[PDB]
């Protein structure tokens, strides 16, 4: 997936460095809990930045990329192995890929 | 390569005149020379490469003499300069922190 | 051929090797130490460090592991002919050492624009060329390539 | 410095004696610049020599 973000356009209000080094996080959810709580079943790969509204992509297949031992056991957790293990934060330009 | 050598050899005139690439830049009129402005990215390592060209200029017509002894004392002494400083890499954790209590 | 360009990547080099023999007189301080010591006996006029340094094997504030004495001879070969090279590149430095001419350049440079090629390999290939461990796939001998 | 000069092992103007401590003198020098490569060989070999002279 490849997510795209403001060109300087609200951003320019604030930058006071409050997070603003944390870069877009991505997490896996069961559809069991919704606001509305009406049919469920499958999972959303939910990604969150913190002015921008959430965003989720319905993953039918019980597993896909789910690699074994992809890197040489590196342990700086960031957020969990989902994140760093397969994601990467073009800050500069504002686009966050994950795969 | 292409943007190498063009860093390298706008570099290289940039070096001794400064005025060839100012007039350049408003002769042509090219999208080839936009690391000229500080805005460019590679223009960093631009300001590397004309400093060091304007090093060369620094000894031409003098002769480096440096003896094994010498050379082996530098970098025993450059050895020493990158321990003076040791207390500075231990901040980054922190970033991480930051992460996880938002996520 | 610009002599500008060939004598800079000559000091370029030189900077280098000057870096990797530095960092190995940092990683074991032993590998200087040694040396000097027997320097000293036989030009009496040589400056020593601090012998606490010796002992302790360290440069400045941190003491660093004894190493055995096959690798420390090892670097030290090693170290020679790096320092070999440095020579050599030293020496033919010394025996080197408009605006349409530019455009005139600039212009050829246009040669051969279809180049689909990512060159990231002239301070790697040599700044790795000249690092500890530069032989195994990670990290099994210390020998650079 | 003056035994091996004033108190030889055997006479030093025999033969198989001079030949014998050139072939040892050898090995004692490659094995001293051998032990320690950082020290500038040509240095210490000037050195020694312009002493002898």
């Amino acid at each position: 997936i490849q997510v795209n973000y403001s060109s300087e356009v609200k951003e320019n209000s604030v930058d006071s460095d409050d997070k603003a080094k944390v870069p877009p996080l991505i997490r896996i959810v069961s559809g069991l809990e919704l606001s509305d709580t009406k049919q469920k079943g499958k999972k959303f790969l939910v990604i969150a930045y913190e002015p921008f509204e959430n965003i989720a992509i319905e993953l039918p297949p019980n597993e896909i990329l789910f690699s074994e031992n992809n890197d040489m056991d590196n342990n700086n957790d960031g957020v969990d192995e989902l994140n760093k293990k397969c994601t990467f934060w073009d800050a500069i330009s504002k686009l966050y890929y994950v795969q | 390569r292409r943007d190498m050598e063009v860093i390298k050899l706008t570099a290289r005139y940039y070096a001794k005149d400064k005025s060839i690439v100012e007039q350049m830049i408003s002769k042509d009129g090219e999208a080839r020379l936009n690391f000229m402005n500080s805005s460019h990215p590679l223009h960093k390592t631009f300001t590397d490469f004309v400093a060091q060209y304007k090093r060369v200029y620094s000894f031409t017509g003098q002769e480096i003499k440096k003896s094994k002894r010498t050379i082996l004392d530098n970098c025993f002494e450059r050895t020493q300069y990158w321990e003076f400083e040791k207390d500075k890499d231990r901040e980054h954790d922190k970033l991480v922190e930051l992460c996880k209590i938002q996520f | 051929m610009n002599l500008l360009e060939t004598r800079r990547s000559l000091l370029e080099e030189m900077e280098i090797i000057e870096n990797a023999i530095a960092e190995r007189i940092q990683r074991n301080p032993e590998l200087y130490y040694h040396y000097i010591q027997e320097s000293s006996k036989v030009f009496p006029d040589t400056k020593l460090p601090r012998s606490s340094l010796i002992a302790e094997n360290k440069i400045y504030k941190f003491k660093k592991v004894k190493r055995k004495r096959k690798q420390i001879i090892l670097q030290q070969h090693e170290i020679n002919i790096f320092l070999r090279d440095y020579q050599e590149k030293q020496q033919t430095f010394n025996k080197i050492n408009f605006e349409r001419k530019l455009q005139q350049l600039e212009k050829e440079l246009k040669n051969e624009d279809e180049n689909f090629e990512l060159d990231i390999n002239s301070k790697k290939d040599k700044y790795a060329l000249f690092s500890s461990s530069s032989d195994p796939s990670r990290r099994t001998n210390i020998l650079s390539d | 410095d003056e035994k091996y000069l004033l108190t030889p092992p055997m006479d030093r103007k025999n033969d198989r004696y001079m030949a014998f401590l050139l072939k040892l003198s050898k090995y004692v020098e490659t094995f001293f610049f051998k032990s320690y490569a950082l020290l500038d060989a040509a240095a210490v070999e000037n050195l020694i020599k312009s002493d002898f002279e």
